[PDB]
C-alpha cells in the first residue's frame, strides 16, 4: 500500500532492484565469513570434538562483527589469556594470532566491501531511476485494475 | 631533469635507497651521467635533489622511531644518552629553521607554509619538555609533564612525516 | 626547497652548517675566496630568441588556422560567401 | 655491389630498394631505427649471434628487420618467404599476382609502420589480404 | 492498437524459438529496435489526441475494441509489456 | 570460479582495482594509528620499561577504536580513575587528556579518512567499470583457453 | 581469403561514406563547392 | 564481417594461419594485449 504514494513506490522499486547487489555482496561476504570462522574457531578452542557448538561457533562471531560489535572481550575470554594487556600471557602462543586474522577480516569486510556497496548502489540508483518511476506508473495501473 | 640531476629517469625508490645505504657496492654497478672518476661519480649521484630527499625522508622516520621510542621508555633520575642524542638533534634542526628563515624571501614566504609552522611547533613542544624534565631530574611529577607534553610532540612529528 | 638545502641528514647536518658558516667566516673575515660564476654567451642566447620567436610564430598560424577550421567560423564565413554570391547574382541580373 | 652469401643474392631489386629507404630513413639525425638497429645486437641476417665490412654496408636489409619485428611481437613469428615467385618462369600461373602484389605490399607495410607513417601503413594495409 | 499489436509481435519475435541461433543476432536487434520505435509512434499519436482534445482522447482511450474481445486499448498496452504508452500524461491521467 | 558469471567476476576485477586505494587508505590511517598509539600508550601507563606488551599496547586499540569499538571502559580502568564520572578523580592530571587525543583522532579517522574512502571508491568505480568489463571477457577467454 | 578482402573493401566503402555523412566534411565540402561557385561566378561576371 | 556472415565469421577466427606457428587469430589477438578486439560481440560468440 505505500505504492499509491509518488515519494515511497518508486523507492521500494528501487530496493527490489538493489536486492541483487546485496544478494552480490552476501556472496563477496561468505568467502571471509565461513574462511575466517572456520580458522579463528579452530585457533581459539583446539583439540575438541566436532560438534553443532563448532558450526555455530563459525557462523555466529564473524558475521556480527562486520556491524561494529566487536567480541574482542569475549574472544579474550575464551582465549584463557590472563595478563592485563589482553592477548598476551596465553598458554598456547598460536593463539595470539586471533586478533591478526581479524584484523585483516574487517579490512576486508568494513573498509572494503561495504565502500564497494555503496558505490554499486550509487551507480544503480543512477540507472534505474527513470525505469523505477516508469514501472511505478505501470504498478499504478496494476493497483487500479 | 632538475629532480633527477645527473641520473637517467628510470631509476626507483629503492634503486636509489638501497645506494644510499650500500654506497661501495651499487654505484659503480649502475648507470648514470681513480680519484676524478670515483668522485666524480659520488659528487654527481649525491649532488642529485633526490638522494637528499630520500636521506631527509629515512632521517626523519628515524627521528620519529628513536623520539617514540624515548617516549614509551621510562625516564632515569638524570639525563640519559638518547635525550642527548635528541637534544643535539633538534637543536640540528633548529639551526636548519634558522637557515631556512634567513635564505628564503622573507619571513612571510616562510611562515606561509604550514609545514614550517608544524617545525616551529615541534622545537617548542620539545624544548618545553625537555626544559620541564631537565629542571627537576628526579622529580617524579617533572617525567609525568614532560612526557604529557612530549605526547604532543610525537603527534606533530608524526603529522610532520606526511611532507 | 631541496635544491638549496645541504645534502647531509639530520643528526649528521650540523657539519654541514659549522661547514657554511666556515666558509662564511672565510669569505666576510678571511676574504680568501671568489665563489664560482658561469656565464652564457651572446650566440645561444640569440639562437633561444630566434627559436622563440619562431616557435611564437608558428604557434599564431596553428592557432589561426585551428579556428578557421571551427564549426561556427565554417558557418559564419559560409554565409559571409552566400551573401556576396546574391550580390554577385544582383550584378548578373542587372547585366541582362 | 655483389655478395658472397646466397641468401643475399637471391634478393628481387625491390628488396634492396626497401633497403636503401631504411638507409635513407636511417642516415637523418637522431633517428630511432638507427637506435634500434644498433640496439637489437644482431648480424647481417637477423640471428641472435652479435666481416664488418658485408655488417655496415647492408646493415639495413630486410630479413634482419623482419627478425627485429618477430622479436617485438610475441615468441613464434617465422614469415615464410619465397622470391622465386618473381622469376619470369612463373609468369603463367594465374594467381601469382595478387600473392605477389600481398607479398610485396606486406615488407613496404611493416617498413610503414617502422617509419611511423600511419597513411602510408593504411594504403599498403589496403592493397593487400590478410588484414585483421 | 496495430502499433501496439506490431511492438508485441516484434517483441516476441525477438525471444521466440524460431529467432534463436549465431546468426540472427543482428535481426533480433533490429526487430527490438523496430518494436521501440513502434512503440514511440503509439506515444506520439496518443500525445497529439491528448493535444487535440483531452476528454475526447480519454474517450478514445475508454472504448472497447472487439478486436481484443471487448476490452480497451490500455489492456492492450499492459499485455503488448508498453512501458512508454503507460508512462505518458493521458493514460495517467485516464487512470486517475 | 566467480569469473564466470556475469555478475561476481566484473565485482571481482573491481575490488582487485580499489585494493590500491585501500592501501593508500592504509598509509594514510598509519601516521594517525602509530602517533596515537605512542601518545596514548605513554599517557595512560607512564614510569614503564619498554617491552612486547608496550608494542601490543600501541597496535591493539587503536586500530580496532577506528570500527566503532570504543575501549573507553577498559581506558577508563586502565587511568585508575575512581570517579563516578569516568575521566574524573585521577592520580595523575595527564592521562585526563586521553579521551581528547582519542575526540582528534576518531575525528581524523571515521569522520575525514572513512568518507574520502567512499569518494575514491565512487570515482574509481565509474572510472573503471567499462575496463572491468572488458578485462572480463578477456578473463572469459582465459577460463575458456 | 576472398571473404575477409571482401569484408575489408565494404567495411572501407562504409566507412567512407559514414565520414562523408558527417556534419563537419559536409560543412567542409559544402564551403569548397561555395569558394568553387564564387569562382564560377568571377568567370560569368569576365563573360558579361 | 560478423555482419556478413556470422558462421562464415567463426570458421575465419577459427582458421589456423602459418605465420604463428599454426594457431587462430584469437590467441594473436591475446598475444597483441587487444582488448577491443576480444570485447566484440563475435569473438565473444566463438568462445562462448
Ligand atoms: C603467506 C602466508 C599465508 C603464510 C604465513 C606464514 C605462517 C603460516 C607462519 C609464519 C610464522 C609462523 C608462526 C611462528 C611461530 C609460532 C610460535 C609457535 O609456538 C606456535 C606457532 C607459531 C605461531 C607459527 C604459526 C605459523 C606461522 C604464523
Ligand atoms: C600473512 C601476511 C598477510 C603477513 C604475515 C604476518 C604473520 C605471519 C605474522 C604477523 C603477526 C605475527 C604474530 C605476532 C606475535 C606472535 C607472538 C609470538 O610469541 C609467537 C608468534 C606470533 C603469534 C606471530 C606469528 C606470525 C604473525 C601472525
Ligand atoms: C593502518 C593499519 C592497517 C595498521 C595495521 C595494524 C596491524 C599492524 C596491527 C593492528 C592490531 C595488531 C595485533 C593486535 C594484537 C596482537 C596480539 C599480540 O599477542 C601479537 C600481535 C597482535 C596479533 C597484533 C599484530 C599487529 C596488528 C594486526
Ligand atoms: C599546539 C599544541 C600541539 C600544543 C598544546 C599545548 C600542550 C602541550 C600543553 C598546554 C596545556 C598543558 C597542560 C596544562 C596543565 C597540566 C596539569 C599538570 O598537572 C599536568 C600537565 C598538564 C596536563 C599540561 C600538559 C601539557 C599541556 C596540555
Ligand atoms: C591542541 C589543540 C588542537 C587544542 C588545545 C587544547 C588542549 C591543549 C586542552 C583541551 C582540553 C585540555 C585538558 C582539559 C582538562 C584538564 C584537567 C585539568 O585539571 C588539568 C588540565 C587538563 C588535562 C587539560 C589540558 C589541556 C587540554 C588537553
Ligand atoms: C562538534 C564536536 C567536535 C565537539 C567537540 C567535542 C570536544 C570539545 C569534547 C568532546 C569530549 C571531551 C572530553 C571528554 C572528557 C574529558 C576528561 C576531563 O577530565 C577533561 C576534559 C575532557 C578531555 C573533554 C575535553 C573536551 C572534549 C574533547
Ligand atoms: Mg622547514
Amino acid at each position: 500500500y505505500y505504492a499509491l504514494s509518488k515519494n515511497l513506490g518508486p523507492k521500494l522499486i528501487m530496493m527490489m532492484e538493489m536486492m541483487k547487489d546485496v544478494s552480490t555482496f552476501v556472496f563477496l561476504l561468505l568467502i571471509f565469513l565461513i574462511g575466517y570462522g572456520v580458522a579463528a574457531q579452530s585457533l581459539l578452542s583446539p583439540d575438541e570434538d566436532f560438534s553443532s557448538r563448532t558450526f555455530i561457533g563459525v557462523l555466529f562471531r564473524p558475521y556480527f562483527q562486520i556491524y561494529g560489535e566487536l567480541f574482542l572481550d569475549d574472544l579474550n575470554s575464551e582465549a584463557n589469556c590472563l595478563g592485563d594487556t589482553p592477548f598476551t600471557e596465553c598458554s598456547r602462543e598460536t593463539v595470539r594470532m586471533v586478533p591478526f586474522f581479524l584484523a585483516v577480516y574487517i579490512l576486508g569486510s568494513n573498509v572494503l566491501l561495504v565502500n564497494l556497496l555503496i558505490a554499486m548502489f550509487n551507480d544503480t540508483y543512477m540507472k534505474v531511476q527513470e525505469a523505477a518511476e516508469d514501472l511505478w506508473r505501470k504498478q499504478n495501473y496494476e493497483l487500479c485494475a | 631533469a632538475d629532480w633527477y640531476g645527473h641520473l637517467k629517469s628510470v631509476t626507483s625508490f629503492w634503486a636509489v635507497l638501497f645506494a644510499f645505504f650500500f654506497p661501495f657496492f651499487v654505484l659503480p654497478f649502475i648507470n648514470f651521467s681513480g680519484a676524478h672518476r670515483l668522485r666524480r661519480k659520488f659528487a654527481k649521484f649525491y649532488s642529485a635533489p633526490y638522494t637528499r630527499f630520500i636521506s631527509d625522508l629515512l632521517s626523519h622516520f628515524v627521528l620519529c622511531v628513536v623520539t617514540s621510542y624515548f617516549v614509551l621508555d621510562k625516564l632515569e633520575d638524570t639525563i640519559s644518552a638518547i635525550e642527548w642524542i635528541l637534544l643535539v638533534w633538534f637543536v640540528a634542526l633548529l639551526l636548519e629553521e634558522l637557515r631556512q628563515m634567513i635564505f628564503c624571501d622573507g619571513i612571510a614566504e616562510y611562515i606561509s607554509d604550514t609545514w614550517n609552522r608544524l617545525d616551529l611547533i615541534m622545537i617548542t613542544l620539545f624544548f618545553v619538555g625537555f626544559f620541564t624534565h631537565a629542571s627537576d631530574p628526579s622529580n617524579q611529577d617533572s617525567k609525568v609533564v614532560s612526557k604529557g607534553i612530549h605526547a604532543f610532540l610525537v603527534v606533530v612529528l608524526w603529522l610532520r612525516f606526511m611532507r | 626547497e631541496y635544491k638549496d638545502r645541504p645534502f647531509l641528514p639530520a643528526p649528521f647536518i650540523l657539519l654541514a652548517h659549522v661547514h657554511m658558516l666556515f666558509m662564511r667566516l672565510l669569505r666576510l673575515c678571511g676574504v680568501h675566496t671568489q665563489e664560482h660564476e658561469k656565464i652564457q654567451d651572446d650566440e645561444t642566447k640569440r639562437k633561444i630568441t630566434t627559436f622563440e620567436a619562431l616557435n611564437t610564430d608558428k604557434f599564431l598560424r596553428r592557432w589561426e588556422r585551428e579556428r578557421q577550421e571551427m564549426l561556427e567560423a565554417r558557418v559564419k564565413m559560409t554565409n559571409d560567401n552566400v551573401v556576396q554570391a546574391m550580390g554577385m547574382m544582383d550584378q548578373l541580373l542587372e547585366h541582362m | 655491389a655483389k655478395t658472397n652469401i646466397t641468401a643475399l643474392d637471391e634478393l628481387p631489386s625491390f628488396a634492396l630498394a626497401i633497403e636503401e629507404l631504411y638507409k635513407r630513413e636511417a642516415k637523418k639525425p637522431h633517428s630511432h631505427v638507427q637506435r634500434l638497429v644498433s640496439l637489437s645486437n644482431t648480424d647481417v641476417l637477423g640471428r641472435h649471434y652479435r666481416g664488418r665490412d658485408l655488417a655496415n654496408t647492408r646493415a639495413y636489409n630486410v630479413l634482419r628487420m623482419d627478425q627485429i619485428f618477430a622479436r617485438l611481437v610475441s615468441k613464434d613469428f617465422s614469415v615464410n618467404r619465397d622470391f622465386t615467385i618473381y622469376d619470369s618462369k612463373y609468369d603463367k600461373v594465374p594467381g601469382i599476382q595478387f600473392r605477389r602484389t600481398a607479398q610485396a605490399s606486406h615488407m613496404l607495410f611493416l617498413w610503414a609502420i617502422c617509419l611511423d607513417r600511419f597513411r602510408m601503413a593504411r594504403h599498403f594495409w589496403l592493397i593487400g589480404d590478410q588484414s585483421i | 492498437i496495430n502499433a501496439l499489436v506490431a511492438s508485441r509481435i516484434l517483441e516476441r519475435l525477438s525471444t521466440h524459438r524460431a529467432l534463436q541461433g549465431p546468426h540472427l543476432a543482428e535481426e533480433r536487434a533490429k526487430m527490438q529496435h523496430n518494436a521501440k520505435k513502434f512503440e514511440e509512434l503509439a506515444v506520439g499519436v496518443l500525445g497529439e489526441c491528448h493535444g487535440s482534445d483531452s476528454h475526447m482522447a480519454s474517450e478514445m482511450l475508454h472504448s472497447k475494441n472487439d478486436m481484443f474481445n471487448k476490452k480497451n486499448a490500455i489492456n492492450i498496452a499492459y499485455d503488448a509489456k508498453s512501458l512508454a504508452f503507460l508512462s505518458h500524461p493521458a493514460t495517467q491521467s485516464v487512470i486517475n
